[PDB]
């Protein structure tokens, strides 16, 4: 809400998994704390211990045949997006009514 | 100057059949005017010489 | 049968040939009763007009009319057509506002009017585009009538592109110029031919505009039709050197031959329909006090004088005669091209740009490229006659070819060329942004000089 | 096609396989998933895959 | 800080956000040479490959004929606004006002 | 310091209502110095000669509203096309209150004709959110008309392409034939059994005559008319059931009068709030150039809202109609319209009144068939179709593949090997 | 497909001279050496084969 | 000739604010056409000089 | 936060060299800035290995 009436629809959550032809997840730059620009950033929830729940999102570089689909998406549909990851696993399995 | 199909589409868009049961050539012109479901077949392309 | 004949000032007519059009005109008279009524009128004003109608149909009972404007008022047209949907009368339509392009006929009037339709128009049009190889282009579309089909007929057209036309978008406007949206919408224009659909006054503010803008460069280039141009003998100011309209009043064939032939299409048709049915004079007596065998739906085919001039099914003629002229830098609107039987021919194929458009506007964006056949270069290949239209890959060139071998006359031929310099001088146009002039050498090979002459 | 020494070629081409495909899941009522679909098939339609 | 350090730390807050389509407002407001230098000479000296749209100039009180042009010449991300405060006030109610 | 109003009305009371309104008019709205006239023309049959004397009295009257006022005339064209024809001669939009064609709706055909009535279009629009609301998808539109129709279809498709959907069927044809029962037919044979008719008194009459014989009236035929089509013998031949639409307060005169009184005042004073306004001049003392100010009175008029109205909140779209209409739903039982609800704006208000249907219950009946036929088209598929002629007659060999398998073929119809 | 991608405007050009109707009219031509080329499916392809 | 004829107040007594309109008398200097003078024709750049 | 050329450009351009002799890879950087003669060796890329 900058203004009153003013439609935001257009952003996308987006979570993906990590495969090595389709999205490398790697560091970033430790001299300058940049993304070289053909990589996306990425939020990786990343807890403290084992004990507690809480924790950081650590940014992280995103390249791959996946992250090249996207950009052309937003170069093709014209949509905002964010990107993350999800710490639970894998693709899909429902543990009893518990994907 | 109207471009009209005929053939299976243009038997299928006049109401005279139900379903075109087809190696369906799925690509951007048709998904434009029908809605299209999953391919069964997984197929390229090639060149037949002697 | 009796046809009245009234006219306003149009090209300076007098009424003396118009009382003598009569004499040698039907030498072969089988209907014995058909006279003329021809007057003029001081004005314009549809009532008048109504009055004159409803004079004249109680007259000994005038059986035609052929009317033509000097004026810019397609709403006399419209009066017109009501009184054809009220006398049934066929009513002819010859120049001026009364001829111009209304927006949808209805079967219930017998009013015709003489030339094409506006998309035929728009035909032709995209056929000088197609022969001129400009590809690029824009579309300029105000609330004026007739919109809509039109609109309509560019974008099945474009949606039909065999050549590949690059069509910029509507630019609409519902209103006259705001000085806030409306020249956002004009500055939105990088292509080449800007089309633009509105009225004369209208036009006349929007190119003051555009040249206010400076878009009325020589890249930016303005076509319009007949419509939108409006009367040949005025010519009013914020017009470039180089106005390309496409309309119909040629001076060469004025006012006099339209009205003879449609006088003989009239004749024509009393002598068809009297051939056929026997009581021809059929007409409302009086205005005051208020559908058998008309010619509306009889005189589809007909070709009187040997050319073409038969009736389209919605009230226009078949086979017209189109003028397209361009604006000099003397502030004249010369004739340059005409219209064949069924294709279009021009005889500037080789276009002038008329470079006095302001006080200064340079030609340094073109250069003069020339060069030789080369199998991995410079591919040259004929111009499919099926298309008329080298693909958007090739590019077109000239090559002054001669007839024979101990004359100094040569023509022009237009051919594909297509290979590796073709696209680095497409790269080099896309990155450098400049245009090119390509054509083909006809002394020989590369350089060799031959006594101080190479 | 980045093994060292390449000593392992997989047996067929999926021809006793599965032989499916990788999509988008989109959520149940989602108006993109047309303009999707013809992006993708714009993407595959011109050489771009 | 000086207006290049103040440029440093916007610069940095970009970086991190990675918001690499952005534009440039300058108005005639004082320290404009420096300010667009000091641009200049960082994103064209970075490595990290910034999308910088050409700079908009606002001379004077806005006609609002060509002026209006120019920010709607805009369809970047980021608005980089370099004027007065009031002058601030007029740009973000015509931008308001253009949508 | 005075100015004409020209209207299409005869009756005392009405012009006694307009002489009052304009009072009204003239009473709280600034210190402008301007006085207004009515000038008011009766019933004639010979259009000739009506165009004629409303020519003569806009000519030598120098007004700047003009308002048609007669829907009931006796002539069977109902044209009120010359006086906007002749309007047009100086771009002067006649503000007229009768027709609700499509073929009056265009700004190319009538030049500056503006209105407060809606054409059938909205009333499709209505039927659209209608849809919406019993969440059906698949019609079956007849249109007789061609003119109008043309226009139907497009606000159609306008209104599919707000579905983001296409329709099922469209039909046109030509009035006066008898012999389109076979389209009925043919339309039976589909997936959905909604109807929408736009005709005529005269076609609807010959359809509901054909859907009494070709068992249309029966369960589940959801019958969608608009106005022409409850009027004369088919209202008599219309079945009990049959859902029609009716805007409010447009058959009462006297308050839509007011209302564009109250509409024509205030754009009248918004156009004189500013400098430099030209007159339309008289044309029959040499004034033959058009009035200069024409798209500035256009500018003015199309862009003027409204917060006064007896009707409602007035205010004027893209084409020159009425936003956000009132109307209402009316239903026939046993030859008796009954009111089943009315629709404000966005929203359908149904009464406690019963929406009985020409089926069962008063629920809606889904004419979507669970459509257990359908027809397979193929051609001649090298590896996929194989075709082998019949044995004696559409008799096939039940031969086995290599592990045992039965060949199970079917009975196809092919057409020959080369089309023409 | 071929007409609207960039730079097959020759090979359009050279298949619409000789379209056949039937793909067993190109593989009988292919046979008898009118044809030497042909755009197919390769599964189909190699069970011809 | 024109409108908005606005005046700096006096500053020393009572006057704290800005002068808001002074890219409107840059607007009305520095766009300012000549075709007389002893000295010859003076012209505006962006700059304002002679 | 300035870059600079160093090396044969830094050694030309402070006027302590007159001319490069040296097959230089001509490239399209830094011709931007000072005048190149005509490239007389045609010679590309390649890899050493073991
Ligand atoms: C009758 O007319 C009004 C006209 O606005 C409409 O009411 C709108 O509908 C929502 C429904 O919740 C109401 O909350 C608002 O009062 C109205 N909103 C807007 C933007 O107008 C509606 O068509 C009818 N009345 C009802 C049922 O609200
Ligand atoms: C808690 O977390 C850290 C990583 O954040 C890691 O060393 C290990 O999982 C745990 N050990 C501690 C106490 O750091
Ligand atoms: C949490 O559990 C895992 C698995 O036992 C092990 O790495 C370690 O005990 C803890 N540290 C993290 C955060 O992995
Ligand atoms: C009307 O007639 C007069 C001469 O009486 C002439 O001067 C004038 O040009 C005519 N009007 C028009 C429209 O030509
Ligand atoms: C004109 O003649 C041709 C050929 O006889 C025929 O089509 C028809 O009689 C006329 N044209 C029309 C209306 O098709
Ligand atoms: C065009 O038509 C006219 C009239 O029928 C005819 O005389 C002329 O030869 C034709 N020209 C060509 C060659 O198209
Ligand atoms: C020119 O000369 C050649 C060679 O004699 C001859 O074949 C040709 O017909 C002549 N005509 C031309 C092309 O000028
Ligand atoms: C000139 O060329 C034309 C066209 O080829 C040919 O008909 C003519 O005979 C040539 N002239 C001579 C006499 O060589
Ligand atoms: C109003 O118009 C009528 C008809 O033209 C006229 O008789 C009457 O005098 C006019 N009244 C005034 C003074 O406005
Ligand atoms: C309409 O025409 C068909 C033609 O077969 C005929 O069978 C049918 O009886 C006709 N119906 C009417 C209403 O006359
Ligand atoms: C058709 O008529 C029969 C008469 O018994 C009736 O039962 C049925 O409801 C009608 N509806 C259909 C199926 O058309
Ligand atoms: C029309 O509406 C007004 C105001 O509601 C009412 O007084 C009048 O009686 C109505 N007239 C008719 C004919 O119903
Ligand atoms: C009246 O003057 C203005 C300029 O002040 C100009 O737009 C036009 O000439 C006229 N129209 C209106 C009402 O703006
Ligand atoms: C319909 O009638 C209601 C009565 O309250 C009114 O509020 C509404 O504005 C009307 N709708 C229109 C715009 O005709
Ligand atoms: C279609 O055409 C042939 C023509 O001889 C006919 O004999 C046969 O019944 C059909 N055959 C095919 C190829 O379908
Ligand atoms: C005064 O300022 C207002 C607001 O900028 C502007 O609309 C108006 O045209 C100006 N008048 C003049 C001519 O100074
Ligand atoms: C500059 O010098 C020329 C030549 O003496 C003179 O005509 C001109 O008036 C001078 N410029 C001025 C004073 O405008």
């Amino acid at each position: 809400s900058f203004s009153d009436c003013e439609p935001d629809d257009n952003h996308l959550s987006i979570v993906t998994l990590e495969e090595a032809p389709f999205v490398i997840v790697e560091d970033i730059d430790p001299l300058t704390e940049t993304c070289v620009r053909n990589t996306v950033p990425c939020r990786k929830f990343v807890k403290i211990n084992n004990s507690t729940n809480e924790g950081m999102n650590v940014k992280k570089c995103c390249k791959g045949f996946c992250i090249d689909i996207l950009k052309k998406l937003s170069r093709t549909v014209k949509f905002t997006y964010d990107l993350y990851l999800v710490t639970n696993g894998k693709h899909g399995k429902k543990v009893n009514n518990v994907w | 100057n109207k471009k009209e199909w005929n053939g299976m589409m243009g038997e299928l868009l006049s109401g005279q059949a139900d379903m075109i049961v087809a190696p369906l050539t799925i690509n951007n012109e048709r998904a434009q005017y029908i809605e299209f479901s999953k391919p069964f077949k997984y197929q390229g392309l090639t060149i037949l010489v002697k | 049968l009796n046809i009245a004949v009234l006219l306003g000032h149009s090209h300076d007519v007098t009424e003396r040939e118009l009382r003598n059009l009569w004499g040698p005109e039907q030498a072969t008279g089988l209907p014995l009763d058909v006279n003329v009524v021809a007057l003029l009128m001081n004005r314009t004003d549809p009532k008048s007009l109504i009055t004159h109608v409803c004079d004249l149909m109680s007259g000994a009972r005038i059986h035609g009319l052929v009317f033509g404007d000097d004026t810019d008022q397609e709403a006399v047209a419209q009066m017109l057509d009501f009184i054809s949907s009220q006398t049934f009368i066929p009513i002819l339509g010859i120049s001026g506002g009364a001829s111009m392009i209304m927006a949808d006929k209805d079967p219930t009037s017998t009013f015709f009017q003489f030339g094409a339709s506006i998309q035929q128009q728009a035909t032709v049009m995209l056929k000088i585009m197609q022969d001129y190889d400009w590809h690029v282009f824009s579309l300029v579309t105000t609330i004026f009538p007739g919109y809509r089909d039109f609109i309509s007929f560019i974008k099945t057209t474009v949606d039909n592109s065999f050549v590949g036309w690059d069509m910029q978008n509507v630019i609409t406007l519902d209103t006259s110029f705001e000085d806030a949206k409306t020249q956002v919408q004009l500055k939105k224009i990088h292509s080449s031919v800007i089309l633009l659909y509105c009225s004369k006054d209208e036009a006349v503010l929007i190119l003051s505009e555009a040249r206010s803008l400076g878009l009325t460069g020589y890249d930016f280039f303005w076509i319009v039709p007949s419509l939108v141009s409006g009367n040949t003998e005025l010519i009013p100011k914020e017009f470039p050197s180089g106005l390309i309209s496409v309309s119909y009043d040629d001076w060469d064939y004025s006012l006099e031959a339209r009205v003879r032939d449609g006088l003989g299409i009239l004749t024509t048709a009393a002598s068809s329909m009297l051939e056929k049915f026997s009581y021809i004079p059929e007409a409302k007596a009086s205005c005051y006090g208020q559908p058998l065998h008309t010619l509306h739906q009889f005189m589809v085919n007909v070709t009187w004088d040997g050319k073409d001039l038969s009736f389209t099914e919605e009230g226009y003629q078949v086979h017209p005669r189109l003028v397209v002229i361009v604006l000099n830098k003397d502030r004249e609107w010369e004739k340059v091209g005409k219209w064949e039987n069924q294709t279009l021919s021009l005889r500037h194929a080789v276009w002038p740009r008329y470079k006095s458009f302001s006080d200064c506007e340079p030609d340094d964006n073109h250069l003069s490229i020339v060069t030789l056949e080369e199998a991995p270069f410079v591919i040259v290949e004929d111009i499919d006659p099926l298309t008329e239209t080298c693909v958007r890959n090739t590019v077109p060139c000239r090559k002054f070819v001669k007839i024979n071998n101990s004359t100094n006359e040569g023509m022009n031929v237009k051919k594909c060329c297509k290979g590796f310099c073709i696209d680095i001088l497409k790269k080099l146009s896309r990155t450098v942004k400049f245009t090119y002039d390509l054509y083909l050498v006809t002394n020989g090979k590369h350089g060799k000089k031959v006594n101080n002459v190479w | 096609g980045r093994d060292e020494g390449c000593k392992l070629v997989t047996i067929g081409s999926g021809y006793i396989f599965a032989t499916t495909g990788y999509g988008i899941a989109l959520q149940k009522g989602s108006p993109w998933k047309r303009q999707i679909d013809l992006a993708l098939l714009q993407f595959v339609g011109d050489g771009e895959m | 800080a000086s207006i290049q350090q103040q440029a440093t730390v916007m610069l940095k807050i970009m970086q991190d956000y990675d918001w690499h389509v952005f534009s440039l407002v300058t108005t005639i407001f004082p320290g404009y040479r420096d300010f667009i230098s000091f641009i200049k000479t960082t994103v064209d000296n970075s490595f990290v490959g910034w999308d910088m749209q050409n700079v908009i100039t606002l001379d004077t009180s806005f006609e609002d004929a060509k002026t209006q042009v120019q920010l709607k010449k805009i369809h970047s991300s980021v608005i980089l606004l370099y004027c007065s405060k009031d002058e601030a006030v007029l740009i973000l109610s015509e931008a308001r006002s253009l949508g | 310091k005075i100015v004409n109003i020209g209207a299409v009305l005869s009756t005392r009371k009405h012009e006694q209502m307009f002489r009052e309104a304009v009072n009204q008019a003239n009473k709280r709205h600034g210190s402008w110095k301007i006085q207004l006239n009515a000038t008011s023309v009766t019933h004639k049959p010979n259009a000739i000669q009506m165009a004629l004397s409303v020519c003569e009295d806009l000519i030598s009257s120098q007004v700047y509203a003009i308002l048609v006022s007669h829907p009931p005339t006796p002539n069977d064209h109902f044209t009120p096309t010359p006086v906007s024809y002749t309007a047009g001669f100086y771009r002067i939009p006649v503000l007229g209150l009768t027709t609700r064609m499509s073929i009056y709706s265009d700004k190319s055909i009538h030049l500056s004709f503006l209105r407060t009535v809606p054409p059938y279009s909205h009333q499709s629009s209505v039927w659209f959110e209608m849809m919406r609301v019993y969440n059906w998808n698949h019609i079956i539109l007849l249109v007789s008309d061609d003119h109008e129709g043309r226009a139907a279809q497009k606000r159609l498709e306008t209104l599919l392409e707000e579905r983001e959907s296409k329709a099922e069927k469209v039909l046109q044809f030509d009035p006066g034939t008898k012999n389109v029962t076979a389209l009925l037919m043919e339309a039976r044979e589909l997936e959905a059994r909604v109807i929408i008719l736009s005709a005529s008194e005269d076609d609807a009459a010959t359809v509901y005559r054909a859907a009494a014989m070709l068992n249309m009236t029966g369960s589940g035929y959801v019958w969608l008319v608009g106005e022409r089509e409850i009027s004369g013998n088919a209202l008599r031949y219309a079945p009990d059931g049959i859902i029609g639409l009716q805007l409010i307060n447009g058959k009462n005169e006297s308050a839509h009068i007011s209302d564009a009184v109250g509409v024509v005042a205030q754009a009248v004073h918004e156009l004189l709030e500013k400098e430099n306004i030209t007159d339309p001049p008289r044309g029959c003392v040499g004034n033959t150039n058009i009035w200069k100010t024409g798209p500035l009175f256009k500018r003015v008029l199309m862009s003027s809202k409204y917060a006064d109205g007896v009707t409602g909140r007035v205010e004027f779209n893209e084409d020159g109609d009425r936003k956000f209409a009132n109307y209402s739903i009316m239903n026939l039982q046993n030859r008796k319209l009954v009111q089943v609800g009315i629709y404000n704006g966005t929203h359908v208000i149904p009464n406690d009144r019963k929406i009985i249907w020409p089926g069962g219950e008063t629920e809606k009946p889904r004419g979507y068939q669970m459509s257990t036929r359908l027809k397979i088209v193929t051609i001649h598929q090298e590896p996929f179709v194989y075709v082998k002629p019949t044995m004696s007659d559409g008799t096939c060999k039940e031969e086995f593949t290599v592990n045992g398998d039965p060949v199970k073929k079917v009975i196809c119809t092919g057409p020959n090997d080369t089309s023409p | 497909y071929f007409r609207r991608q960039v730079e097959l405007s020759t090979m359009y050009r050279h298949m619409e001279k000789h379209n056949y109707e039937s793909a067993a009219e190109a593989i009988q031509a292919v046979r008898d050496n009118k044809l030497h080329a042909f755009i197919w499916d390769s599964a189909v392809l190699e069970f011809e084969a």
